[PDB]
């Protein structure tokens, strides 16, 4: 328990430092502001543009020219800003429309990652899933996800079943593993060997359909009760 | 099979629309800043497109080999692994599929950028990713790869769907035999049908059809006398020229911003399948779904990827 | 002190000591945060 709350501690003291010191962190936050910033600027200098007409503000058109001659300079101006604004409109509904896709994303993760804990690999993190914490960010949200890695692996043996008394022996929840001489049985995830035993191994048919099981002896818990009792 | 990417195309305003005309260049000027847009959304289409191809494949640092000796219980495995006899390192599924979809010209200013990543370096990170998957099991996705012989790791993955270990072991001739047949009889479906990869074809045919229209654009008068430049300028007085020019200005720019506007709108539908493509790499390939009718269609056990011309085909 | 022009490496390369008989357990964990 001290050594995981010690690297829990540690690696949460890690993570201001890695947001702090490394830059362009937050990337995704700032190319959708960034992008909303270009269109409407590119909207709004879109007016100083004349379209062919012999003036871009309309107060010296109206001015310098008669009504007759100006009833076709104002109608081009009025094309041109209209066929401006349409664009900018239909650009505004297609990043809305990635943002939605983007957002219903967060919510999903939001749901299956801090109110549970996630099976799905690669979902949420790298590694096993533990926990995650939701933090929040100018316009998006940002989350911890606590993982397992596993690490010190080292080789054994192993065998498919053990052969006892013409019966074959197959863990319960486990593996056969061998140090080279004796033969343990040990959870798949981490190495804790316990001795063979008819408590952790179960029983199915004989020794010869099987290919690969080997010879060893299983432990019997009856047998120092009955010489305890006289 | 799903599509994750397509081509990449850039257009130039000036050579499409003018036509190294400098009277045409300086009326141009006029219209304000369309074609800054349409080359930065073009730009930003292409970006994507990189970005696609990258968050599928490129989910391992490391490059596994399997072991030169291949003895894996008695399952084959050879219609899938790279073939050293092929000078091109693909397996003969991969050679098939790419063999079944084949697809140039180059004119008034519209270019095609090659992908980074070339098809080499694809099936390089899937002959990874399998190497990867077959002797290591699922081990690899998580931390580093631990070894383990590949009967045990099918008895781990019958234990999964609820069946106990004892059932592969006393099955274990029967089962590879089953698998063997299927592997065989994958090729033999898969050939044989003209129209089971035609999911990127239709993307392929989509691409070409939009941009044979852009070009076919380019000899409508749109109400002017003619649909040449050139033809417009001699047989006119270039001063009095100006209605025709425009005219034709007009009309160009709105096919562009047309064929801009539709292919935002594909490269969006594009991506919500390679975002599901790199869902069912990591969770089909990389693990174990328990989730149903996502992987297959019964009780999933493994998945193989393997690469195509413009997608991924999984065999589940 | 210049500018290069190099073919990518997909990245660092091993081969798995696959054998019929032999697994591997780890003996240890490290406890890691994600940002996302
Ligand atoms: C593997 O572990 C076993 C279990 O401890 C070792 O067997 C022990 O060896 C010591 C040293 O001779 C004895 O004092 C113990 O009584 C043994 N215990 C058992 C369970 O018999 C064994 O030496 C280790 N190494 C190998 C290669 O098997
Ligand atoms: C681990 O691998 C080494 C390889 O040289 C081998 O000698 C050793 O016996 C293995 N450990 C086992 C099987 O306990
Ligand atoms: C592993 O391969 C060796 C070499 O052929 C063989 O002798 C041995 O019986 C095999 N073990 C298993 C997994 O049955
Ligand atoms: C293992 O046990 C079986 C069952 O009694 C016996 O027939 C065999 O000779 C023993 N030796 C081996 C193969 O390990
Ligand atoms: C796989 O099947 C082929 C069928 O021709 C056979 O020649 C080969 O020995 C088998 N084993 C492997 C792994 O290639
Ligand atoms: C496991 O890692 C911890 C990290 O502090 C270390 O103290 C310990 O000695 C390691 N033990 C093993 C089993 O490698």
């Amino acid at each position: 328990q001290k050594l995981i709350a010690n690297q829990f501690n540690s690696a949460i003291g890690k993570i201001q430092d890695s947001l702090s010191s490394t830059p362009s962190a937050l990337g995704k936050l700032q190319d959708v502001v960034n992008q909303n910033a270009q269109a409407l600027n590119t909207l709004v200098k879109q007016l100083s543009s004349n379209f062919g007409a012999i003036s871009s503000v309309l107060n010296d058109i109206l001015s310098r020219l008669d009504p007759p001659e100006a009833e076709v300079q104002i109608d081009r101006l009025i094309t041109g800003r209209l066929q401006s604004l349409q664009t900018y409109v239909t650009q505004q509904l297609i990043r809305a429309a990635e943002i939605r896709a983007s957002a219903n994303l967060a919510a999903t993760k939001m749901s299956e990652c801090v109110l549970g804990q996630s099976k799905r690999v690669d979902f949420c993190g790298k590694g096993y899933h533990l926990m995650s914490f939701p933090q929040s960010a100018p316009h998006g949200v940002v989350f911890l996800h606590v993982t397992y890695v596993p690490a010190q692996e080292k080789n054994f043996t192993t065998a498919p079943a053990i052969c006892h008394d013409g019966k074959a022996h197959f863990p319960r929840e486990g593996v056969f593993v061998s140090n080279g001489t004796h033969w343990f049985v040990t959870q798949r995830n981490f190495y804790e060997p316990q001795i063979i035993t008819t408590d952790n191994t179960f029983v199915s048919g004989n020794c010869d359909v099987v290919i690969g099981i080997v010879n060893n002896t299983v432990y019997d818990p009856l047998q120092p009760e009955l010489d305890s009792f006289k | 099979i799903l599509p994750v990417s397509m081509t990449k195309t850039s257009v130039d305003c000036t050579m499409y629309i003018c036509g190294d005309s400098t009277e045409c260049s300086n009326l141009l000027l006029q219209y304000g800043s369309f074609c800054t847009q349409l080359n930065r959304a073009l730009t930003g289409i292409a970006v994507e497109q990189d970005k696609n191809t990258q968050e599928v494949f490129a989910q391992v640092k490391q490059i596994y080999k399997t072991p030169p000796i291949k003895d894996f219980g008695g399952f084959n495995f050879s219609q899938i692994l790279p073939d050293p006899s092929k000078p091109s390192k693909r397996s003969p599924i991969e050679d098939l599929l790419f063999n079944k979809v084949t697809l140039a010209q180059k004119f008034n200013g519209l270019t095609v950028l090659p992908p980074l990543l070339t098809d080499e370096m694809i099936a390089q990170y899937t002959s990874a990713l399998l190497a990867g998957t077959i002797t290591s099991g699922w081990t690899f996705g998580a931390g580093p790869a631990l070894q383990i012989p590949f009967p045990m790791q099918m008895a781990y993955r019958f234990n999964g769907i609820g069946v106990t270990q004892n059932v592969l072991y006393e099955n274990q001739k029967l089962i590879a035999n089953q698998f063997n047949s299927a592997i065989g009889k994958i090729q033999d479906s898969l050939s044989s049908t003209p129209s089971a990869l035609g999911k990127l074809q239709d993307v392929v045919n989509q691409n070409a059809q939009a941009l044979n229209t852009l070009v076919k654009q380019l000899s409508s008068n749109f109400g002017a006398i003619s649909s040449v430049l050139n033809d417009i300028l001699s047989r006119l007085d270039p001063p009095e020229a100006e209605v025709q020019i425009d005219r034709l200005i007009t009309g160009r720019l709105q096919s562009l911003q047309t064929y801009v506007t539709q292919q935002l709108i594909r490269a969006a539908e594009i991506r919500a399948s390679a975002n599901l493509a790199a869902t069912k790499m990591s969770e089909c390939v990389l693990g174990q779904s328990k989730r149903v009718d996502f992987c297959g269609k019964g009780y999933h056990l493994m998945s193989f990827p393997q690469s195509a011309p413009h997608g991924v085909v999984f065999l589940h | 002190q210049s500018i290069i022009a190099y073919t990518m490496s997909l990245g660092a390369e091993n081969s798995v000591a696959y054998s019929n008989n032999s697994i591997a357990i780890p003996t240890n964990f490290t406890i890691s945060v994600t940002t996302e």
